C-alpha cells in the first residue's frame, strides 16, 4: 500500500484530543502543498498517496480547497492505483471549475475509447456516481453503443447498464429511445446473470414511461423466471445463496413485470402460474438450512411474487393461497416475517378475491398481538384488525381488543381506544352492548376517551333506557376499585345521580356507600368534575333522606362553601340551601327524572 | 455470522499485544486505550486476563487504571469480577494505604452471593487498620456490605464493629460510619443504632466543630430521628449548633436547621433562648439565595414550609425574596410564593412596587403569576385592597393582552373578597371587553356583570352579546353566563325575559353537555315554578372566600417540617409517595 | 432504489458512505447523524426496517459497526437485508476476516468493493465468486 | 454604530417583542415523526431613547430538503446565558433560527382509511391538539386528499364544517377555533368510478393549517433588558409586549 | 443517597457513567433522557419524580450532570456535591465542555470513585487529592 497514508492514519488515531488531531491534519496539509506547489515534482506514488490523504480529511469532516488539479492529471495516468484514487476523489468531491469539467470528460473520453474494459469500467462508475449534465452530454449519446456492441466485456456491459440508467434518471432527453432498444432487451437472455441482473434495472425503470416499447421483455421474463426458479441443486452455483437459486435477479424480474399487466399470450400468463405457484410451493417446503440468510433469502422472492398476484389481481386462487403463506407467517419468532406478512394481508383485505380469506386468520392475528413484544408489529396488527372489521366480526374484535387493553402498554393505548369506540360506532347491534363496551373502554382508558364519546354513553340511556340498572352497577363496581380514573369519576358520578336508585336496594351499594365512594373521589378531582358531583350530592339528599345530613355537612363546610372556584362555591350554596329553603316537593320539582334527550 | 468478531487480528489484537508489552509504559497506555473503549460501548471482554496480568506491579499509576476498569465490570455484570477475587484480599494488608483501601471500596461495590466469604474479615481488619483513609474507606463499605441480601447474625458482630468508629480520632472516620449508620438504619427494625447515647451526640458535635464540609450533614440528619425527654437536654444540643453558616451550604445549614425546629418544642419564653435561637435562624437562611441557582431553588422549598410554620423568623426578612431579571424561571416563582406568605400589612409598600415592576417584563408566565400575586396581596392584607385595585387599573391601561386578562380574573376575586367596595371601577372594566379572548377572563366579567345587574342598564345587550355563540364558548364560560343571566332576571322580569328564553333553551335543548343540561333544567325548574324561593337559592349572601389558596393543612406540615433536608421538602410531599 | 449506503459504529463514527442521491455536505452530516440516533437505540426484538424520513432503512448488526442501506419505501426489505450481508461476506473474503481498521486503513478500496456490488442506487453483481475474482485481478495491477 | 443614528427620542420608550415560528411536520399512519422541523425569527420593535444597551435572555432550547440545526443574529448582535446589543430604532430581525429536535407539534393527525374493493372508499380523520387546555389555536384547516376517480362524496362532521372541491380533489375541513387537549373526528364516504386498469391510488399526504400562541420550538422569551447610560429613563420605565405566533408550514401526515 | 450519577451529552447520550444502587436500572437512563434532555411544555425543575424516582441535574455549556435515587435523599447535599465535582474538573482541564469531557475519560473515572464512595459526597477540594489521584487532565485552548 502506501506507508505514508498508514501512518497519517495511526498519527490520527493515536491522538489524544481534537486539539491534537487538528493540528495532526493542518500539518498534513501543509506537506501536501508544499509538494504540490514545490519546485521538485511529484512521483506518481506520491500525487496519487496524496490525493488518497486529501480525500480521507474530507472524509473526517474537514474542508478541502485545493487537491482537485492533482486528482485529474492521475486520471490520465496509464497505472491503475493512480487512475482509481483520482477517480475517487473527484467522486467524492465534486467541484464547479469547468475548467476542470472539461479535463475530467476528457479523461473519460480516453479512458472510454480506451478498449481496456478496467479503465472502461472506471470511467462508467465516474459518470455513473457523478451524473453531471456535461457528463451527460459528452457520453449520453456513446453509453447505449457500448451497451449493445457485440464485443464489449460483460462487466462493462453492467456498468454501462446502470450507468445510462442514471443518466435517464438525471437527463432524460439525452436518452431518448434509439434503435437499441430491443438489443438491451435480449440482454434478458444473456447467460452472465450480472449482466441480466443489470438490464432488469434498466428495462424496469425505461417500461414505466415507455411500456409499448420494452412490452417485449414480459416473455423472456417470465422464461427467465422459470428456468431460474425450477433450476437444480446443481445449476447457477455463482447466483445460489444460501440454496436458493438467483434470489435478487428473481426479485427483479418479478418487479419488472409489475410494469405491466397480465401477459397477453396465454402460454406465458400460463408459464408465469406455473412460476408462481411453484414459487408458492418452495414456502411450504422446510428450509435446507437454519440460517437465517437461507428464509431471508426465499421470502424476499416469495414476497415480490406476492406483490405480482396483488398487482395483476387476476388469480384468484394465488391470491389465495397467498394469503394462507402470509397466515402462517404470524406465528413466527421472526419479527420481520410477522411484520411483513401483517403488511402485505392488509394490502390483500381490500381485494373482494381476497377480503374473506384474510377474514379467515383474525383469530391468528389476535394471538400474535396478545402475544406481540415490537411496538410497530402491534401497531401494525391491530391495523388489520381494523381492515378486517365488519358485522360478522364486530363483537369478536372490539372484545379482544378491550381485552388487551386491560393489560396493554401505553405506546398502544390511545390507538385502540379510538378504534374501539369507532367500530362501536359503526356496528353496535343492541344500544346495550354499546353501552356495555363504552362503560368498560371508560373504565380501563377514559384518559383517552373523547369527551363526545362520554356525552354521547349518557346521552343514549334514556331513548332505550332499560340499559340504566345495568349501567348503574357497572358504573359502581368500577367505581369502586382504588385504581380509578377521571372520566369514569364522571360518568359514574353523573349515572348514580341519575339512576343510583335502582341498585340502592343491595346494601352493598347504598345511598351512604354509593355517596362516600364518589366522595373518596372528590377532592382527587378536577374542579369540573366537582361541579359534576355537587350536581349528583343533591340529587342524592332528594333521592335518599336517609343521608341528607352527611351530605348537608360536606355542602356546608368551608372547602366547598368558601371555594376558590366560582361555579363549584355557586353550586355549593346553591345545593346547600336548596336542601333547606323552600319546600321538599320544590326539591322533587326541580331534581325530578331528567328529561330525554331529542334526535339527529 | 462472526463477521468483525476476528480475534487474530484487529483493534482488540493491537490492544493485547501492548497488554503484553513489556515496557510499563506502554501498558499503561493500553489500559487507558481499553478504559476509553467500554466508555464507547466496545466489547472489551475478550481482554479481561492480559488487563488483570497488569496489576502484577510496583507502579501506582499502573494498578490504579486497572481497579477502574475492574470497577466498570463491578456494576455491569458482577460476574466478570468474580475472577480477580483471590489478589483482592492480598491487596488490602499492602504497602501503601492508597492501595489498601482500593480493594475494599471495589470488593463492597459487587452485587452477587460469591462476595460473602473472601471479604467477612478483610474488612474487619480495614476498620482496625491504623491509616484513616482505609477507616474511611472499611467504614462506608460496611454499608455497602449491608446492602447485600440478608439479615446474618455474625453482621451482630458488624453493627456493633461500626459503632466503635463513631468513636474515632479522625472527624472523616466518624462522620462517615455516621453515614453509613442512619441508611442502614433504614431498612427499618425499631431500636437499632446503640443508645450509648448521651455519650455519642458529645462525640458527634465535637467532630462536626473540626469536621469536613460533608462529614458534618451525616451527622446532623441523623440527630433529628430522635426525641429528647425533658427538655433543658435540648439547650446545650442547641447552643453547638449555632456556627452553622458553614461549609457546604445549604446541606449543612438545612440539615441543622432541620434539628433546630424539631426541638422547638420547648417551654419557650420562660428563658429567651427561643428568642436568641429565631434571631440566629433568619441571617444563614437569607445567606442561601446568594449561593448558586439550583440551591436556592430547595433553600426557598424549604423555606416556604418553615414560613408557615414559624412566621416569626424571615418576618423582617422580606427584601431578601424580590426578584432578578436573571433568576431562572423556577427561583422566580418560589420567590413569589414566599413574597407574598411575609406581605406584613407594612412592606405592602415596596412589595405591591415590586410586582408592578414585574407585571411589566417579558417573561410571560412570570408575569401573568405576579400579578396573581397582587391579588392575593389584597386579599391577604385588607388595607392594600385599595392600593391593589388601584395599580390593577394602571396595568390593564398599558393594554398589555396577557396582563389585561389576568387583572380581570384577580379583580374578580377581590370584588368577592370585598363585596360592594369597587364599583365604579365596573364602568371601566367593561371598556376593554374588545379584546378577552381567554375562557376565564371572559367568565369573569360575565360572573361581574353577575351580580352587580341592577347596578348596570346596558347589562343586558352585554350578556346578549353572548348568546351568538353561545357554542364555540368555554363549557365554564356557558355555566357562568348560565347563572349570569338567571341572576339578571331574579331582580328585572318582564325587562330581561326578551333574552332568558334562549338561554335555558340553548343548556337544555341544544347542548350536548350533560352537566350543562343539568343546569338549564334546575334554573328552567326554579324560576318557571317558583319566582320568589328561586331568589332565596341563588342570589343567598355567599361567604367571603378567606385565602386558602397557598396554605398547607397544619398537621401535614409538621410531617413536612420533621425532614426539611430531604426531598418530601421539596415536593411538600410525604414519603408515601414513594415507598 | 438506493438512496446511500452507510457504515457506521456503534460511537456514531462513519466507516463508509456512499451516496446515490444530491445532498450537500450540511446535509449528508445530518442523514449521518439522524441514522445513528435511529439504529443505535434498537435492541435484536426489532425487526431490522423502519421508516426514515420518506425513505426507509434496512440494516443490521455485526459487532460494533452498523451496515445500513436506505431505499425507497417500495423497495424489497429482504433483498436488501440479505444484500447486505452478501456484501458483508464479500468484505469477510476480501481483508480475510474483516475487521472495523481494515475499512478504515483501506477505505479507498471499500469504495471498489462497493461499486462492484452497487451501481447508480441498483444491485450490480451478487455473485461472491465473480466480485472476488475482479477483486484480486483489480489487486494485482499497478 | 452606523445602524443607530444620534439622539432619537421619544415621550413613552417602548419595545415590541414578536417570536414568529412555522412548524413542519412528515408523519406515519402510525404517528411516527419521520422528519420534523421549526423555522423561527424574532422580530423586535424597538421605540427607546438615545442609545440603550439591551441584554437578551431566553431558555435552553436554540443553541448558537434536511433542516439543519442553525441559528443566526442581526448584525448588531454581540455574543457571550445572553445576547446584546445596541438595537436599530424601529423595527428588525434580531434573529433567524431553525430547530430540529424537540418539537411540541400542536396536532396528531390519525387518519382510518378503507378501500371497500374498488368502488367504496370509507375515511375517518381525527385531529387531536396536543397543548395547555387554556390555549387556543385557530384557523384549523384538515385537507383530504380524494382519488382522481371520485364519483362522489358525503361527508359528517361534528365540529366546525367541511365539504369536497373536486377541481382540488380534496375534503377540505375547517374550524374556526379550538382548545388544547381537544379530539374531533370527520367522516367521509367516497365513491369510485373505476378506470384502473393497472396502479392501485398513489395516496397523497393530509395537511393542516392552523395557527398557535406559542412557539412549536419551545423557545421562551425570560429577559430583556434596557440601559441607557446618558439618558433619563430606566428598564423600569420601559413597556413591553410579547406575542407568540405559530403558523404550520409544511405538516403532512401519510395516510 | 447518590444511587446513580450520568454525564450526557447536547443530544441525551450517556457520554461516561457510575451506577451506585442496583435499585435503578436502564429504565432510570431513558427516563431522565426522555423527559428532561428532550423535555417538551414542561415546567423545569432542577429535581424531577417520574417512575417513582427522583432526578438532579446542572447544566454547563452544553453537558447534562445527573444525580438519581430512589431513597429520600437530602437534596441539599446533591447540588453542593454536584457543584465542587465541576470545581475539582475544571482545575483539572479548564472548560468542562463535551471535547474536554471526552480527552479525559480516565481521570473522570477516577475522581469519581475517590469523590464518591457508594454515592456518600467525600472530602472532594483539589489539593487533598493530588495524592490519592494518579492522572492528569488533557488541558486545551
Ligand atoms: O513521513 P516522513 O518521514 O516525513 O517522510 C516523508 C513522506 O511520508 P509522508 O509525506 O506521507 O509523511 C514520504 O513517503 P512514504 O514513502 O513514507 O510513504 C517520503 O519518503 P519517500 O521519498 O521514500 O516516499 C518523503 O521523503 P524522504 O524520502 O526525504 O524521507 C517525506 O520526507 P520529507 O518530508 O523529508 O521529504
Amino acid at each position: 500500500g502506501m506507508r505514508g497514508l498508514a501512518v497519517f492514519i495511526s498519527d490520527i488515531r493515536n491522538c489524544k484530543s481534537k486539539e491534537a488531531e487538528i493540528k495532526r491534519i493542518n500539518k498534513e496539509l501543509a506537506n501536501i502543498r508544499s509538494k504540490f506547489k514545490g519546485d521538485k515534482a511529484l512521483d506518481g506514488y506520491s500525487k496519487k498517496k496524496y490525493v488518497c490523504k486529501l480525500l480521507f480529511i474530507f472524509l473526517l469532516g474537514h474542508d478541502i480547497d485545493f487537491g482537485h488539479m492533482e486528482a485529474v492529471n492521475l486520471l490520465s495516468s496509464n497505472r491503475y492505483t493512480e487512475k482509481q484514487i483520482g477517480y475517487l476523489f473527484i467522486s467524492v468531491l465534486v467541484n464547479s471549475n469547468s475548467e476542470l469539467i472539461r479535463l475530467i470528460n476528457n479523461a473519460i473520453k480516453n479512458d472510454l475509447a480506451s478498449r481496456n474494459p478496467t479503465f472502461m469500467g472506471l470511467a462508467l462508475h465516474c459518470i455513473a456516481n457523478v451524473g453531471s449534465r456535461e457528463m451527460a452530454e459528452a457520453f449520453a449519446g456513446e453509453i447505449p453503443k457500448i451497451l449493445v456492441a457485440g464485443d464489449t466485456m460483460d462487466s462493462v456491459k453492467q456498468s454501462a447498464a446502470l450507468c445510462l440508467l442514471r443518466l435517464y434518471r438525471t437527463s432524460p432527453d439525452l436518452v431518448p429511445m434509439g434503435d437499441w432498444t430491443s438489443r438491451v432487451v435480449h440482454l434478458l437472455n444473456d447467460q452472465h446473470l450480472g449482466v441480466v441482473t443489470a438490464a432488469t434495472s434498466l428495462i424496469t425503470t425505461l417500461a414505466q414511461k415507455n411500456p409499448e416499447e420494452f412490452k417485449t421483455s414480459v416473455s423472456l421474463a417470465v422464461s427467465r423466471l422459470s428456468r431460474i426458479v425450477t433450476s437444480a441443486s446443481t445449476d447457477l452455483q455463482d447466483y445460489t445463496y444460501y440454496f436458493v437459486p438467483a434470489p435478487w435477479l428473481s426479485v427483479k424480474l418479478l418487479r419488472l413485470l409489475q410494469c405491466y399487466p397480465p401477459p397477453e399470450d396465454p402460454a406465458v400468463r400460463g408459464r408465469l402460474t406455473e412460476c408462481l405457484e411453484t414459487i408458492l410451493n418452495k414456502a411450504q417446503e422446510p428450509p435446507k438450512s437454519k440460517k437465517v440468510q437461507h428464509s431471508n433469502a426465499k421470502n424476499a422472492v416469495l414476497f415480490e411474487a406476492i406483490s405480482l398476484i396483488i398487482h395483476h389481481d387476476s388469480e384468484p386462487n394465488l391470491l389465495v393461497r397467498a394469503c394462507n403463506q402470509l397466515g402462517q407467517f404470524l406465528q413466527h419468532r421472526e419479527t420481520n416475517l410477522r411484520y411483513l406478512a401483517l403488511e402485505s394481508m392488509c394490502t390483500l383485505a381490500s381485494s373482494e378475491f381476497s377480503h374473506e380469506a384474510v377474514k379467515t386468520h383474525i383469530e391468528t392475528v389476535i394471538n400474535a398481538l396478545k402475544t406481540e413484544r415490537d411496538v410497530s408489529v402491534r401497531q401494525r396488527a391491530v391495523d388489520l384488525l381494523y381492515a378486517m372489521c365488519d358485522r360478522s366480526n364486530a363483537q369478536q374484535i372490539v372484545a379482544e381488543m378491550l381485552s388487551y387493553l386491560e393489560t396493554a402498554d401505553y405506546s398502544i393505548r390511545e390507538e385502540i381506544v379510538l378504534k374501539v369506540a369507532i367500530l362501536a360506532e359503526k356496528y353496535a347491534v343492541d344500544y346495550t352492548w354499546y353501552v356495555d363496551t363504552i362503560l368498560n373502554l371508560i373504565r380501563i382508558a377514559g384518559d383517552y376517551v373523547s369527551e363526545e364519546v362520554w356525552y354521547r354513553v349518557i346521552q343514549i340511556v334514556i331513548n332505550r333506557d332499560d340499559v340504566q340498572g345495568y349501567a348503574a352497577k357497572t358504573v359502581f363496581e368500577a367505581l369502586q376499585a382504588p385504581a380509578c380514573h377521571e372520566n369514569l369519576v364522571k360518568v359514574g358520578g353523573y349515572i348514580l345521580g341519575e339512576f343510583g336508585n335502582l341498585i340502592a336496594g343491595d346494601p352493598r351499594s347504598s345511598p351512604l356507600i354509593q355517596f362516600n365512594l364518589l366522595h373518596s373521589k372528590f377532592h382527587l378531582c378536577s374542579v369540573p368534575t366537582r361541579a359534576l358531583l355537587l350536581s349528583t350530592y343533591i340529587k342524592f339528599v332528594n333521592l335518599f333522606p336517609e343521608v341528607k345530613a352527611t351530605i348537608q355537612d360536606v355542602l356546608r363546610s368551608d372547602s366547598q362553601l368558601k371555594n376558590a372556584d366560582v361555579e363549584l362555591q355557586q353550586r355549593a350554596v346553591e345545593y346547600l340551601r336548596l336542601s333547606t329553603v323552600a319546600s321538599t316537593d320544590i326539591l322533587a320539582t326541580v331534581l325530578e327524572e331528567m328529561p330525554p334527550f331529542p334526535e339527529r | 455470522s462472526k463477521y468483525f468478531t476476528t480475534n487474530k487480528k484487529g483493534e482488540i489484537f493491537e490492544l493485547k499485544a501492548e497488554l503484553n508489552n513489556e515496557k510499563k509504559e506502554k501498558r499503561k497506555e493500553a489500559v487507558k486505550k481499553v478504559i476509553a473503549a467500554m466508555t464507547v460501548g466496545k466489547d472489551v471482554s475478550s481482554l479481561f486476563p492480559d488487563v488483570v496480568n497488569c496489576m502484577q506491579t510496583d507502579n501506582l499509576e499502573l494498578k490504579k487504571l486497572v481497579y477502574l476498569y475492574l470497577m466498570n465490570y463491578a456494576k455491569s455484570q458482577p460476574d466478570m469480577a468474580i475472577m480477580a477475587v483471590n489478589s483482592f484480599v492480598k491487596d488490602c494488608e499492602d504497602p501503601n494505604p492508597l492501595i489498601r483501601a482500593l480493594a475494599v471500596r471495589t470488593m463492597g461495590c459487587i452485587r452477587v452471593d460469591k462476595i460473602t466469604e473472601y471479604l467477612c474479615e478483610p474488612l474487619r481488619k480495614c476498620l482496625k487498620d491504623e491509616d484513616p483513609y482505609v477507616r474511611k474507606t472499611a467504614a462506608v463499605c460496611v454499608a455497602k456490605l449491608h446492602d447485600i441480601n440478608a439479615q446474618m447474625v455474625e453482621d451482630q458482630g458488624f453493627l456493633d464493629s461500626l459503632r466503635d468508629l463513631i468513636a474515632d480520632s479522625n472527624p472523616m472516620v466518624v462522620a462517615n460510619a455516621v453515614a453509613a449508620l442512619s441508611e442502614i438504619s433504614e431498612s427499618h427494625p425499631n431500636s437499632n443504632l446503640l443508645d450509648l447515647n448521651p455519650q455519642n451526640i458529645n462525640k458527634l458535635l465535637t467532630a462536626l466543630n473540626e469536621c469536613t464540609e460533608w462529614g458534618q450533614i451525616f451527622i446532623l440528619d441523623c440527630l433529628s430521628n430522635y426525641n429528647p425527654k425533658d427538655d433543658r437536654e435540648a439547650q446545650s444540643i442547641c447552643e453547638r449548633v449555632t456556627p452553622r453558616l458553614s461549609h457546604a451550604n445549604s446541606a449543612v445549614v438545612l440539615s441543622a436547621v432541620k434539628v433546630l425546629m424539631k426541638f422547638l418544642e420547648l417551654l419557650p419564653k420562660d428563658s429567651d433562648y427561643y428568642n436568641m435561637l429565631l434571631k440566629k435562624l433568619a441571617p444563614p437562611l437569607v445567606t442561601l439565595l446568594s449561593g448558586e441557582p439550583e440551591v436556592q431553588y430547595v433553600a426557598l422549598r424549604n423555606i416556604n414550609l418553615i414560613v408557615q410554620k414559624r412566621p416569626e423568623i424571615l418576618k423582617q426578612e422580606i427584601k431578601v425574596f424580590f426578584v432578578k431579571y436573571n433568576d431562572p424561571i423556577y427561583v422566580k416563582l418560589e420567590k413569589l410564593d414566599i413574597m407574598i406568605r411575609l406581605a406584613s400589612q407594612a412592606n405592602i409598600a415596596q412589595v405591591l412596587a415590586e410586582l408592578k415592576e414585574y407585571a411589566t417584563e417579558v417573561d410571560v408566565d412570570f408575569v401573568r403569576k405576579a400579578v396573581r400575586a397582587i391579588g392575593r396581596c389584597a386579599i391577604k392584607v385588607e388595607q392594600s385592597a385599595e392600593r391593589c385595585v388601584s395599580t390593577l387599573l394602571d396595568l390593564i391601561q398599558t393594554k398589555v393582552n396577557y396582563v389585561v386578562q389576568e387583572a380581570i380574573v384577580v379583580i374578580r376575586d377581590i370584588f368577592r373578597k370585598y363585596p360592594n367596595k369597587y364599583e365604579s371601577i365596573i364602568a371601566t372594566l367593561c371598556e376593554n371587553l374588545d379584546s378577552l379572548d381567554e375562557p376565564d377572563a371572559r367568565a369573569a366579567m360575565i360572573w361581574i356583570v353577575g351580580e352587580y345587574a341592577e347596578r348596570i342598564d346596558n347589562a343586558d345587550e352585554l350578556l346578549e352579546s353572548f348568546l351568538e355563540g353561545f357554542h364555540d364558548e368555554s363549557t365554564q364560560v356557558q355555566l357562568t353566563l348560565l347563572t349570569a343571566i338567571v341572576k339578571l332576571f331574579l331582580k328585572k322580569p318582564s325587562e330581561t325575559q326578551e333574552l332568558v328564553q334562549q338561554v335555558l333553551s340553548l343548556a337544555t335543548q341544544d347542548s350536548d353537555n350533560p352537566d350543562l343540561r343539568d343546569r338549564g333544567y334546575i334554573y328552567w325548574r326554579l324560576l318557571s315554578t317558583d319566582p320568589v324561593t328561586a331568589k332565596e337559592v341563588v342570589l343567598s349572601e355567599k361567604p367571603l372566600i378567606s385565602e386558602e389558596t397557598d396554605l398547607i393543612e397544619p398537621t401535614l406540615l409538621d410531617e413536612l417540617i420533621c425532614h426539611i433536608g430531604s426531598l418530601a421538602s421539596v415536593y411538600h410531599k410525604p414519603p408515601n409517595a414513594f415507598v | 432504489m438506493i438512496r446511500f449506503i452507510l457504515i457506521q459504529n456503534r460511537a456514531g463514527k462513519t466507516r463508509l458512505a456512499k451516496w446515490y442521491m444530491q445532498f450537500d455536505d450540511d446535509e449528508k452530516q445530518k442523514l449521518i447523524e439522524e441514522v445513528h440516533a435511529v439504529v443505535t437505540v434498537r435492541d435484536a426484538k426489532h425487526t431490522n426496517f423502519v421508516e426514515f424520513r420518506n425513505f426507509k432503512i434496512i440494516y443490521r448488526r455485526y459487532a460494533g459497526l452498523y451496515f445500513c442501506i436506505c431505499v425507497d419505501v417500495n423497495d424489497n426489505n429482504l433483498a436488501y437485508l440479505e444484500a447486505i450481508h452478501n456484501f458483508v461476506e464479500v468484505l469477510n473474503e476480501y481483508f480475510h476476516n474483516v475487521c472495523e481498521l481494515d475499512l478504515v486503513f483501506n477505505f479507498y478500496k471499500v469504495y471498489t468493493v462497493v461499486d462492484e456490488m452497487f451501481l447508480a442506487g441498483e444491485i450490480r453483481e451478487t455473485s461472491q465468486t465473480k466480485v472476488l475474482k475482479q477483486l484480486l485481478m483489480l489487486q494485482s495491477l499497478e | 454604530i452606523g445602524w443607530r443614528r444620534e439622539g432619537i427620542k421619544y415621550r413613552r420608550n417602548e419595545l415590541f417583542l414578536d417570536v414568529l415560528e412555522s412548524v413542519n411536520l412528515l408523519m406515519s399512519p402510525q404517528g411516527q415523526v419521520l422528519s420534523a422541523h421549526v423555522s423561527g425569527r424574532v422580530v423586535m420593535k424597538s421605540y427607546l431613547s438615545g442609545m440603550p444597551e439591551c441584554k437578551f435572555g431566553m431558555n435552553d432550547k436554540i443553541v448558537i430538503s434536511i433542516a439543519i440545526d442553525d441559528c443566526t443574529f442581526h448584525q448588531c448582535v454581540r455574543l457571550s446565558r445572553s445576547i446584546s446589543f445596541i438595537p436599530p430604532d424601529g423595527e428588525f430581525e434580531l434573529m433567524r433560527y431553525r430547530t430540529t429536535k424537540d418539537i411540541i407539534l400542536p396536532f396528531r393527525v390519525i387518519p382510518l382509511v378503507r378501500e371497500v374493493g374498488r368502488t367504496k372508499l370509507e375515511v375517518k380523520v381525527v385531529i387531536k391538539s396536543n397543548f395547555k387546555p387554556s390555549l387556543l389555536a385557530q384557523k384549523i384547516e384538515v385537507r383530504i386528499p380524494t382519488p382522481l376517480n371520485t364519483s362522489g362524496v358525503q361527508v359528517i362532521c361534528m365540529k366546525g364544517k367541511a365539504k369536497y372541491k373536486a377541481s382540488e380533489n380534496a375534503i377540505v375541513w375547517k374550524i374556526k377555533r379550538m382548545a388544547g387537549m381537544k379530539e374531533s373526528q370527520i367522516s367521509a364516504e367516497i365513491e369510485l368510478l373505476p378506470t384502473n386498469d393497472k396502479k392501485k391510488w398513489a395516496r397523497p399526504p393530509i395537511s393542516m393549517n392552523f395557527e398557535v400562541p406559542f412557539a412549536p420550538s419551545g423557545l421562551k422569551v425570560r429577559y430583556l433588558k434596557v440601559f441607557e447610560p446618558k439618558l433619563n429613563y430606566s428598564d423600569h420605565d420601559v413597556i413591553k409586549w410579547v406575542r407568540y405566533i405559530g403558523r404550520s408550514g409544511i405538516y403532512e401526515t401519510r395516510c
